[PDB]
């Protein structure tokens, strides 16, 4: 729970994934 | 018909493993599929997955667009974007012939509200020659079912001069009557490699 | 496993906690 | 019954699919539920699962109750807790009345100790109305059957007034005979919404 | 017969959901298995998949040996080895004398090439008496049939001293086909405990 | 939006690395 | 040294020192 | 006459060492100042300090406005902002009625270039008496002199009414001649608290 | 425990790639 | 005199950048030594020095007893405990026999209070043999005064037994009148190495 | 008279406080220098100074050459590489006719041990044209003095080509006598600016 | 907001375990 009132919590880190160099071993 | 019954039962448990489909799904992103995150609507800001480590509060979570190309179908495993209006890109893992589109919601049996209101009614299909395309071509306007199977698949629209595309937006127009935000669970596309 | 006596530290579990009412679902 | 053999196995197929019992579970923690880990027991410490990075040793990894509320259900992927008496807090997703409870245990044919020994059998499901209420109201007492089916559900108690939970304890009394701790896999609380 | 029809896909639902073999897994890493990341084959680095955070690119995503004893076997989730020749040694959970081995590979209706050439195809499976042990014993050699399911279970050889073992070394000598790599989705060891 | 180069910034690619040192753990 | 011309190497981290309770220890 | 040198000497010394002047700093930050920095100009960017870390770069680094309430002046010890105009407001560490304003910047002769163009030229002082005040009261406006020691004082200006103030805005109109940046060394706030 | 859990001795390295810092 | 004159402040000069005393500090942190952190009092704790990253408040700054054998003693830059008692412990960087100690203190002319209340009045240092030995032996008992100049220096206690020590402990016993807390600047060991 | 001792005096104490010697210091880290980390010598490792938090042991402390270029001349405010022979190469902050060199070390008044055995004794100074030149141009051979004041100056070789440098290496021949490590508190560069 | 996110203050604690550092 927050402490107090509207504490400033940062919002969602985003881990993002991208293909640069084709298929990934399937 | 006692062991073809046993066969009947085997052969539907095979369907069933096999991604419930049995065809490839070009979006998934441990086979190669993954967002445009630049090219997707924002996501819908809850703030209320307090993530704390030590008693010391982190960051709020929230799924993000990456949920709708992973498996997981229990209820939160999906992104959700504000108002009924939104979109989403998805490179494709191959260039490919795209013939079918498949989009999951969980049932109204395993909603906590009772309802799948927020799940998309109205959507469209379209392909995109490249990142920067704003407007694709049209591979197939349809409508989600809130009465019908969890996982329902689209015909794409079929054309005399199959063009390939590796990018594919998914438009969604309506929801099913939630007043805030609109999840999606998984979005598949499925279709042929070309040679 | 760096000596007899190790100084690993404790177990880390990150919780998760509902504040504002239900996520999108 | 040549037709009809086929509609039995694709609703079969249809109830496995949605959560293997076609219920909405309220404690489920993706779905809205949580764990109120200041009044849970502690976790039994192991120390074995050591987690390393590039060859430097970081922490030592052990499940936290977050599992109970969470549906892979593999070998492992439990909670466990000091003795074989335990309790546990969980905040359900709505305010609803409570009307069944499941637990979920791995069967014996997985265990690789070949028992299930560390599994509950005498346990008792609480209704809180507040975070901070010490003695809630007894919503049923039941045993898990380490002889029965992985999956086992059990039918809460009728209360007397319409009185509504968001909170729920589930208290377990004993194990089936494992010496040193106790697992929990999964836990669902299923009902009626207000 | 209606009784006999719900009957039989309710005993298919009951062996798919345990593990879909109903035999314990004693690779599995969550029931107590590991990697003995010294004695495995360095993995086919391809740097794909950009992990990126506010615009940074902090590394690239590769599956290490550990998701072989994982159970997702979605495409992807697999760990590859450069060629069509590898190694991998896992720690089991309990010292057992091994019985059979299993081996999935996703089917090639779900592989995007439409074929499965980054299969292994031929292989053997050996017992270890220590980590640093070089030559083991030999306890079969299998084929993985690419034509075949997507679980394969191979029966281990009948040995006059049946020693146990709680090391297994799984040596792939070859694929089907693929020129760059070779996936392995998942391995399990089966047997029983001394 | 997404990165803003291809490069990564940890040259060699992270691998989390489980052992168990003391047994089994509670199943 | 930077990798490439469009490689994002961030800013300086500004760590901020206020004061919200009075003087500190003198 | 030696004992009356001994004296000369010590004295010098005694006021060297306290801070140079022997009066209390209430801006220094180690002693309570603090700087306001959403009410500071944006840091000049260089791009050229690049930090690294086992080959790996993290970020570039550059002065906050924080250097300027402390004590090191050593060459590069200094903020600087974009342009010949800038804005710091330091809040004092007591709420005191200031005198006097200490403006520090390094001695030509040791500058790179030869030259402190990139000192500031005319500057004011004003006196704020809370955080959302726009436009404060006129404490002072003073020329630092590039031909004058590095350490140089300023008075404030007298006042019929005693107004006390807590918050200080530093006013840079001009600099020295440097084209592209103007640079803080150290600014020290002095007065008799309430 | 007096093992160092980074084998190397951690070194922040400062090189000035675009001339000189404001001074 | 002329001569004379500037061999005088030249000799001041060379004093003064010597620790201001030209004696070595066995007890100065970047020199070998370091603060027993187990054996001192407990921090006085204040929050106000709230430091903050991309708005994100971290923690509080409170200066740690590391900084009493550290030689900037610019105001703040100070260990504090609470109340009028305290304990500091300090192993020597070598096995010395003690001759004499340094204290050191902010002038009142640079108290932004206008008074040094905060500085201890009477203490006592001793001598210990082992980490865990609880009383040592003593050392001498001093005074420190807040009329004299900012570093005293004080002349330990001649012994029969040329015992040595390379740990030392500083216990205050009485500050100038602040009714909160203590503050250390620095403190110092002299004498001559074994 | 006694005006003119206070002139002194002053005169005295703002030599002192323009860094005690009035000069520009072209390689002070603060002021634009910076060390050629690849063209240095190893760091004498002595695994004492153990950095924790929160009880957890995170690594060892030693000076890195950036102390070298930077002021705090404290004991123990001092690189150190092994034996009595070591290099260090400076980028310097401008381009310059190195006139003179400073080299500082702590009195002897101030070292525990009671002896400034590992200050260097012999080095040599060279101009560098870039980083990878193996042999530079001598700019001078110089003693530091153990017996003499700790900041000692040396004035660079008059060459009949006054060719300008920023780059610039510093080679410790021998040092006074440690048998383990020798130290370098702060090394100074002064010249004139080409323009 | 004004409270911490870290109850007690971070520090670093110095210990010598294998003699002097070079002076
Ligand atoms: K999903
Ligand atoms: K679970
Ligand atoms: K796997
Ligand atoms: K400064
Ligand atoms: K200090
Ligand atoms: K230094
Ligand atoms: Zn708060
Ligand atoms: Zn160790
Ligand atoms: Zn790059």
């Amino acid at each position: 729970g927050p402490c107090c009132s509207h504490a400033r919590i940062p919002r969602t880190p985003y881990l993002v994934l991208s293909y640069v160099n084709g298929l990934p071993p399937v | 018909t006692e062991a073809q019954a046993r066969a009947i039962v085997n052969s539907a448990l095979k369907l069933y493993s096999q991604d419930k489909t049995g065809m490839v799904d070009f979006a998934l992103e441990s086979g190669g599929g993954s967002i445009l995150s630049t090219r997707c609507s924002e996501t819908y800001e809850t703030k209320t997955a307090l993530m704390s480590l030590f008693g010391i509060p982190l960051w709020y979570f929230s799924q993000s667009p990456r949920v709708v190309i992973q498996p997981d179908i229990y209820p939160g495993n999906c992104w959700a974007f504000k108002g009924s209006q939104g979109y989403l890109v998805v490179r494709l893992s191959m260039m490919i012939h795209p013939a079918a589109f498949t989009l999951e919601h969980i049932p109204k049996t395993l909603s906590p509200t009772g309802n799948i209101s927020s799940a998309p009614k109205d959507f469209a299909v379209y392909g995109l020659e490249n990142e920067y395309q704003e407007e694709g071509q049209l591979l197939g306007q349809f409508t989600y079912d809130q009465d019908g199977e969890s996982l329902q698949m689209f015909q794409a629209l079929k054309r005399p001069d199959d063009t390939a595309f590796q990018i594919v937006e998914l438009r969604i127009f309506s929801n099913w009557g939630h007043p805030e935000y609109t999840c999606l669970y998984r979005f598949r596309v499925h279709g042929e490699p070309v040679k």
